[PDB]
């Protein structure tokens, strides 16, 4: 886990006003949108239900 | 240990110590509400094994 | 005030911030795209004057009504203003020294006349009373040659049929990303090539079919191009001022942040010692 | 070959060097060769076949404008719509017509038009200067 | 209670749906106000045109508020209500104007009342 | 007057809901244009000097 | 004592107009605190104009306050202040500089302190 969540959080961190910036900036340079983008795919990795816990296996392969 | 409100505690003491005449502070909490949380939390700690040993009395010698 | 009014102004002021951090990055890029769309323009009109130099004063000459200086007695301009506000005083600016020089104008007993671009000027002359002939509005930030041709044709019109006697083209000029001023200019008649086309002696053209009805078409189109360079380059100082405008403003809401929180602080305070002691010295 | 540049008044259109084009010009069809001597004429709109060095045919659509082909160099001045008289006319006689009816359109800017009303709201009752003593 | 596995998929999905549709419709107010509606896209104006019907149809006449409007009250079942806010999400009453729903009560009653109208 | 004030209370809803754009008055589109301003002479026709009463068919007059 | 019965109807209306103009001018503080003073509406710039040019002509030098100014002091009679505020706000003084109206007696005294700057 400490080699593959190295950059989440910080990228996270960036991406969430990189969000805030982009309504009022439509036209976005592609460098961003890549970024955007991936930013917003793995939000939606990281949301889990209620009462299903994941093994440190599963956890590592999702995030890899 | 999951302590599922300490925001209550806090609140439970403020009342238990105003009900016996206490001076108060800071939002009428006690004048030692820093210290209510911090004696407990302070219990929450990794120990070695030379005081596990000594506590218990040789009986366990590898085990923090 | 209370602790609770101000954290939410200064919650308020916090987002103020973030909007124009935002405009500010939004109208840079824009700008940059908007000067490419203006170095993209010149080719057209520097090889359309050079034709119609060679042409008009060459060692052959032709006398098109718009080369000669007729008697001024009446005169129209073409307004060019942002269809969107926040530009800081870019529009004002540029009104004041286009109702300055019209002054001038209707002094001498001269009347002035006037077409649109944007709608910032619109409202403006319509709130003034200049008299509006003839406008084009909401181009915004996609300008089109194919749009600029109604009020041109109008003035054109107006000014071969003999009921204008001088044209001026009145719009901003984009010179540095930190300043641009605002220029009334001559189109018609032609004003003075600084080069000399003497040395075009060697050759002439093939006039397919003549040369008269080709001058018309090419001092037609010149002018055209000109009003939309116009255009573009008054959209490129759009930009470029409401940059700088949301950059001050993100400073000032930045430097007012820091005496709400004083104020804040202060009100904190007071109402912690307050409470106090009101419980204190109520007790016995 | 020669050098040829088709422009319009927004944006270029073509560069590079060329072995020949034909284009329709206003008195008829016609065909620029190297050399050709200095012409200057309108053209129709349709199709200016190019013959890039190489050989590589290409058309480009041209709505109408002006050719010039000088001792070395062949520049279309090509325009971005259709232009006569009775189109123009039809321009001009509607923007006569919009300043008449005082009738003004809206911009086309969606993130500008966002922006400055979360900016107006934001900024509305705020009263900071009657409670910071900025004294202005 | 607002999570599928006590109201169900249906009534769960008809909530988020009527939620979504009016973060939609604030949204798009300021773009109307600044820009004008005739602007808008040709979905956003029909996200527009539901968005106000659905919020038309939230209102209802209650029996004891017959003393201050004295028009007569409605009880409407859950069935009703779902039925109604979905049909009218999925623009099978796109053809009804606004105040069809005004203070209606059941469906049924807005294509009633739209007669009338 | 329970008739007329009904068209009163949202005539000034409406209005209190646009006034943040008072003073952005040139960029809005005239159907709002048309709200604004109406609001503003519904406010302006609640205006009264002192010792003036109306008696209730002037009042319903002018609101209507 | 300010009512238009104690001290007639252009007194009273000449002290209304003025609290309402200062009044405006303090809403717009803060627009222009943020966004500058380029993005207030023509007319709403003539507003802010003649609002401090009221804020200035408010001032008037005093008797007893020569020793600290060491300008001469001025007293203003009602007849004469209520003239020239009615001026200020009609307009009839609109194209003199603001630094005119700072400490002066009455409004020939600022008009005539206009010609030295």
């Amino acid at each position: 886990m400490k080699k593959l969540s190295g950059g989440i959080r910080t990228a996270l961190a960036q991406y969430r006003e990189l969000a805030a910036f982009s309504q009022f900036a439509s036209d976005l340079d592609d460098a961003t949108r890549k970024q955007l983008d991936h930013g917003q795919k793995v939000t939606e990795l990281l949301k889990q239900k209620q009462y299903a816990p994941m093994s440190v296996a599963q956890q590592s392969l999702v995030l890899f | 240990i999951i302590y599922d409100d300490l925001s209550k505690q806090a609140v439970a003491y403020r009342q238990i110590s105003l009900l016996l005449r206490r001076p108060p502070g800071r939002e009428a909490f006690p004048g030692d509400v820093f210290y209510l949380h911090s004696r407990l939390l302070e219990r929450a700690a990794r120990v070695n094994a030379e005081y596990v040993e000594a506590f218990t009395k040789g009986e366990v010698k590898g085990k923090t | 005030a209370g602790a609770k009014d101000i954290r939410s102004k200064i919650a308020s002021v916090q987002n103020t911030q973030k909007i124009t951090k935002a405009m500010e990055m939004v109208a840079a890029s824009k700008m940059r795209k908007s000067q490419d769309r203006m170095a993209a323009s010149r080719p057209y009109a520097e090889t359309m004057r050079k034709v119609i130099g060679h042409l008009a004063h060459g060692n052959l000459e032709y006398k098109h009504p718009y080369l000669e200086d007729r008697d001024v007695k009446r005169v129209g301009y073409l307004v060019v203003s942002t269809d969107r506000g926040l530009a800081g005083g870019l529009n004002i600016n540029l009104f004041k020294k286009l109702l300055a020089e019209m002054k001038t104008w209707t002094d001498k007993g001269v009347q002035a006349d006037l077409a649109m671009i944007g709608s910032k000027g619109v409202s403006f002359f319509n709130s003034v009373g200049g008299n509006v002939v003839a406008q084009v509005t909401g181009m915004g930030d996609n300008p089109s040659l194919s749009e600029l041709i109604g009020p041109v044709k109008v003035m054109l019109q107006a000014y071969d049929e003999g009921r204008l006697d001088k044209l001026y083209i009145v719009s901003n000029k984009f010179i540095n990303t930190m300043s641009q001023v605002p220029t009334i200019s001559q189109l018609l008649p032609l004003p003075a090539s600084d080069d000399d086309d003497l040395k075009h002696k060697s050759w002439d053209y093939l006039y397919e079919p003549d040369p008269k009805a080709l001058l018309d078409t090419l001092l037609r189109r010149y002018v055209e191009s000109q009003v939309y360079q116009g255009v573009v380059e008054n959209l490129a100082s759009e930009q470029a001022a409401r940059m700088v405008a949301m950059k001050a403003a993100t400073d000032n809401g930045g430097s007012l942040i820091k005496e709400l929180q004083l104020v804040y602080n202060k009100a904190r305070q007071a109402s912690i010692t307050q409470e106090l002691t009101e419980i204190v010295s109520g007790a016995a | 070959t020669y050098h040829l540049d088709v422009v319009s008044a927004e944006q270029q259109m073509f560069s590079g060097l060329v072995e020949k084009i034909q284009v329709t010009g206003s008195e008829g069809e016609l065909g620029i060769y190297p050399g050709h001597a200095p012409l200057l004429t309108a053209i129709k709109p349709g199709m200016i076949r190019i013959v890039k060095q190489h050989g590589h045919e290409e058309f480009i659509y041209l709505s109408g404008g002006i050719l010039e082909v000088q001792p070395g160099n062949v520049t279309v001045l090509a325009d971005t719509a259709i232009r006569g008289q009775d189109l123009d006319e039809a321009r001009a006689m509607e923007a006569k017509r919009k300043a008449e009816e005082h009738i003004s359109s809206s911009h086309g800017d969606v993130d500008y038009a966002q922006a400055s009303a979360e900016l107006a709201k934001a900024i509305a009752q705020l009263r900071v200067i009657e409670l910071t003593k900025k004294a202005m | 209670q607002l999570d599928p596995l006590v109201v169900g998929q249906e009534h769960y999905d008809t909530a988020r749906g009527v939620q979504s549709i009016l973060q939609r419709y604030q949204e798009l107010k300021d773009i109307i106000a600044i820009l004008g509606m005739d602007e808008l896209s040709e979905e956003d104006k029909l996200v527009v045109a539901r968005a106000r019907k659905i919020q038309r149809f939230l209102s209802q006449p209650f029996f004891v508020a017959e003393v201050f409007t004295g028009s007569p009250g409605k009880y409407v079942s859950l069935k009703d209500t779902i039925r109604g806010f979905k049909g009218i999400m999925e623009g099978e009453y796109d053809h009804l104007p606004e105040q069809a729903f005004y203070m209606v009560g059941s469906i049924e009653e807005a294509v009633e009342k739209a007669k009338k109208l």
